[PDB]
């Protein structure tokens, strides 16, 4: 349950990141 | 109905009664705090009272001081900072004078001074108090009990208080409980509270160790703690042995020689463990202390610059006597053993991994002799040690010097996988998996990759203890056998590698493991899922098939589940039943993003009706977070579903109650908005209604405030113009946060001020770039906020002049300006430059190791030049 939080959390940040990269 | 009486009903274990006193009390209070406090105060201060009344009066008092939610704290300070002076005097007065005459060893006035202290030291409201603690310990008169108790308070203020705001009177402080640890005094309580006083105090004390002859005065007094013949004060005293060698590393080459290396090793050979574990955890932190300042190292050094901290390499010098100590402290397992039990056994095989992270290769030769004189030792207690030492030491050494050890020790750890005693097979099957990923070319190999692959699938068979440690092996394989299909020549995805000749025999293993009854111990079932889910994130092509089948597999288990519920009944086969679902669905997650587009398409119309039969509580936001997943996966083909999926989200967001699975519905609309775009316009009013809601709602946890700021971002991103109408409410809520201030004392208050005002920084950044559009013309709307760009600025400025930071903030702070350089241009260069703290901010981000704060650093650098170069 803690791996289940932080790390689906870390791909999703990677989301946006890519996302205003492609972007920018 | 006298408050002694209703005091007393406190204790009570009848739910009415008890909260017919609250009730009662509560009401008091409200009615009229002060003489409630007072009248508490003066029951607390009689000893005549029973030790129920007293305890429940002084609870009471220290509830309207304090609260572990630094939020509520804060503001029971304001109120009683509010009061009369000549109240709060008169409740201090009996708060202070209650010391030395409790009954009760654990002291109730203790702890209302302290909640007390904290609202009135820093506005220096209460200039008697240090002083009279003081005296009540350097009296010579005093009672033990008195001693004892204003230690209690002393190590209480020290424990809650800024360290900062006891600075100025360390002197005092430091006089009191250097006395009560004195060899002299005749109490071992005291000498205990007086040591663990000690121990909450020294982060103010630098001034003091800053002279020779207090450093000197302070040491000795320690040192001298560590030889007294109670076990509690020698065990306290060693853990200030432990924090000193920590906080004033610079000051102990004059002590380590001549007492401290003496002191640390005795006690690490201690019968008494409490004392073992201290030695050893002493080591073990000077082995963190010397990494760190490597690393300081290498960081000036790449820096130019010389380091302003240098290491002494004390764990270096001490090793050749440290490991033989280690090696033998191995050796004391037990049948009966806990995992979550931190014993000499475990802390030591720690100590000798930081040793060899520490000390690399230096290890090898005092370690490897241990490990082959007793790798084959009929004693199953020796033989573990061996295997552990072994493992313990993998990760240091150079590999290439490594590498034949390793390989020549592959036929006895396979054979060590047969071994009778489940110990020796639980830190095999750990070993293996520690070769995997340190030295993966041993088992990667067509000799040992065979035997290898043989154990681990049998070992899935074996007792939890080991079938869980064979999990997390096979989990390392995998990874390798990955990180090792790539590369080549060119920079593209793996194609076919070592196991793809055993993927499905393993899955389907993995599968069973994850059959087996429940409530096993070592969470097997949960490790093999684990094991599952990244044996298949670790899948490279020609595996597609094989992972295809099992996401069917995953479906098919996930919906036999959810008939489940014939059976569901006894908190116990129902507990087994929300984790199973729970592992599913995080399963469901690795799976769906290693199939094709079209599978999900294909699938798609199932899981959702599957997860939305889920949304106990756990299994709400596991069912949350799938479809987030899916989400990710369809992305604007999920638009069918908004209509049966609106009601469900707005509950997930609504609720707040269990922010866990609020959460999970917050991030959620991040990637609703990442894959409808626009299409989400029709949907905002409503969730933008509730997001807003929860963040004026002060029952709503403080780890949702930021999560909802980020997504005004994404929302901002995704509808753009449209943002406008919540402008006003999104920009007045975004100056209030980023006005946010914790105490710098709070480390869990600091992470959080970070986590917010990177968040801020996310929804400034999405605004702005929502608002200029995605093409090469920046639009009107985003004059909007250019109004705003200084206070930005400036408050990354503030950022930068913040100690705190993190690349994170430092990252997200580079990208806005960077923003704010495409979306207003040149005028945006003065501004940046009128603010020196911001130039800073983009160096320190530049040589940053995050690649985010070095790009978006980088980026923002760049763009700024532009500004620079431009008409």
């Amino acid at each position: 349950r803690r791996r289940r939080i932080e790390v689906n959390v870390e791909l999703r940040k990677a989301k946006k990141d890519d996302q205003m990269l492609k972007r920018r | 109905m006298e408050l002694i009486t209703i005091l007393e009903k406190t204790v009570s274990p009848d739910r009415l009664e008890l909260e017919a006193a609250q009730k009662f009390l509560e009401r008091a209070a409200v009615e009229n705090l002060p003489t409630f406090l007072v009248e508490l105060s003066r029951v607390l201060a009689n000893p005549g009272n029973s030790q129920v009344a007293r305890v429940a009066a002084g609870l009471q008092i220290k509830n309207s001081l304090t609260s572990k939610d630094p939020d509520i704290k804060a503001q029971y300070q304001q109120r009683w900072l509010a009061i009369d002076a000549n109240a709060r005097r008169e409740v201090k007065n009996y708060v202070l004078h209650t010391l030395g005459t409790e009954t009760y060893r654990p002291s109730s006035a203790s702890q209302c001074v302290a909640g007390i202290a904290c609202a009135e030291i820093p506005v220096n409201q209460w200039p008697e108090l240090i002083p009279q603690l003081v005296a009540n310990v350097t009296n010579p008169n005093s009672t033990e009990h008195m001693k004892e108790s204003t230690l209690e308070a002393i190590g209480y203020i020290c424990q809650d208080i800024d360290p900062e705001q006891l600075q100025d009177k360390s002197n005092e402080i430091l006089t009191a409980i250097i006395q009560g640890m004195r060899k002299e005094e005749p109490s071992n309580n005291v000498k205990l509270a007086a040591t663990n006083a000690l121990l909450n105090s020294l982060e103010f004390t630098k001034a003091n160790f800053d002279k020779e002859s207090e450093r000197h005065f302070i040491m000795q007094v320690v040192c001298e703690a560590t030889q007294c013949p109670d076990t509690r004060v020698r065990v306290a005293a060693l853990q200030n042995l432990v924090k000193i060698m920590s906080l004033y590393y610079q000051y102990m080459e004059t002590y380590m020689g001549p007492a401290l290396f003496a002191i640390t090793i005795e006690a690490m050979k201690s019968d008494i463990d409490e004392v073992a574990l201290q030695g050893i955890e002493f080591w073990s932190n000077v082995c963190d202390e010397e990494m760190d300042l490597a690393i300081e190292a290498s960081e000036a050094a790449e820096q130019g610059r010389p380091p302003e901290h240098t290491s002494k390499f004390y764990a270096k010098g001490a090793l050749q006597y440290l490991v033989p100590i280690l090696t033998q402290t191995l050796t004391k397992q037990d049948e009966n053993d806990d995992d979550d039990d931190w014993n000499p056994c475990k802390a030591a095989g720690v100590c000798l991994m930081l040793l060899a992270t520490c000390c690399e290769d230096d290890i090898v030769p005092h370690v490897l002799p241990f490990i082959k004189e007793h790798i084959k030792n009929p004693d199953w207690r020796y033989r573990d040690a061996a295997v552990m030492a072994f493992g313990c030491i993998l990760e240091g050494p150079e590999p290439s010097q490594l590498k034949p050890l390793v390989i020549q020790a592959m036929p006895t750890l396979i054979e060590l996988m047969k071994d009778p005693s489940v110990v020796v097979r639980d830190t095999a099957a750990w070993t293996v998996g520690r070769i995997c990923e340190l030295l993966p070319e041993a088992a990667i190999n067509d000799v040992y990759l065979a035997p290898l692959l043989q154990c681990l699938i049998e070992g899935l068979s074996a007792e939890p203890r080991v079938a869980s440690n064979v999990c997390w092996a096979f989990s390392s394989l995998a990874e390798a056998a990955y990180e090792a299909a790539d590369v080549a020549d060119d920079q593209e995805e793996p194609a076919t590698y070592c196991l793809s000749s055993s993927f499905e025999l393993i899955v389907q293993k993995l599968l069973e493991t994850t059959d087996r009854p429940d409530g096993h111990q070592n969470n097997l079932r949960s490790s093999a899922y684990e094991s599952l889910m990244e044996i298949v994130k670790n899948s490279a092509k020609d595996c597609y098939p094989a992972v295809q089948k099992t996401t069917l597999v995953i479906m098919e288990r996930l919906q036999q589940v959810l008939q489940m519920e014939s059976h569901i009944q006894s908190t116990s086969d129902r507990i087994q039943f929300n984790d199973l679902q729970s592992l599913l669905c995080a399963t469901l997650q690795n799976v769906l993003r290693k199939v094709q587009h079209q599978d999900a398409l294909q699938i798609s119309d199932v899981v959702m009706a599957s997860l939305l039969r889920m949304f106990s509580g756990g299994v709400q936001e596991d069912a949350l977070m799938a479809v987030s997943t899916l989400v990710e996966v369809l992305g604007g083909e999920f638009l069918k579903y908004m209509e049966a999926f609106k009601p469900f989200l707005g509950i997930g967001l609504k609720n707040y109650a269990e922010y866990q699975v609020c959460l999970a519905a917050v991030g959620l609309v991040g990637d609703l908005c990442r894959a409808l775009q626009s299409n989400i316009i029709p949907f905002c009013d409503e969730v933008m209604q509730l997001l807003l809601e929860n963040l004026g709602n002060e029952n709503v946890h403080r780890s949702v405030k930021p999560q909802i700021l980020s997504v005004f971002g994404d929302i901002a991103l995704a509808i753009g113009g449209e943002f406008k109408k919540y402008l006003e409410v999104v920009l007045n809520t975004l100056q209030q946060a980023s006005q946010a201030q914790v105490d710098k004392s709070d480390y869990d208050m600091v992470d959080y001020l970070n986590e917010l005002r990177e968040s801020c920084l996310e929804a400034y950044t999405g605004i702005v770039q929502g608002l200029k559009g995605d093409q090469e013309n920046v639009h009107p709307d985003v004059m909007l906020v250019q109004p705003r760009v200084e206070f930005i600025l400036s408050f990354i400025d503030h950022i930068a002049g913040d100690e705190d930071h993190t690349d994170g903030v430092v990252a997200c702070a580079a990208g806005l300006i960077g923003d704010l350089c495409t979306a207003f241009g040149k005028d945006v260069l003065k501004l940046v430059e009128a603010r020196p703290m911001i130039h800073e901010l983009l160096t320190e981000g530049r040589r940053s190791k995050t690649n985010k704060a070095k790009t978006l650093a980088r980026w923002a650098t760049k763009e700024l030049r532009k500004l620079k170069n431009q008409a």
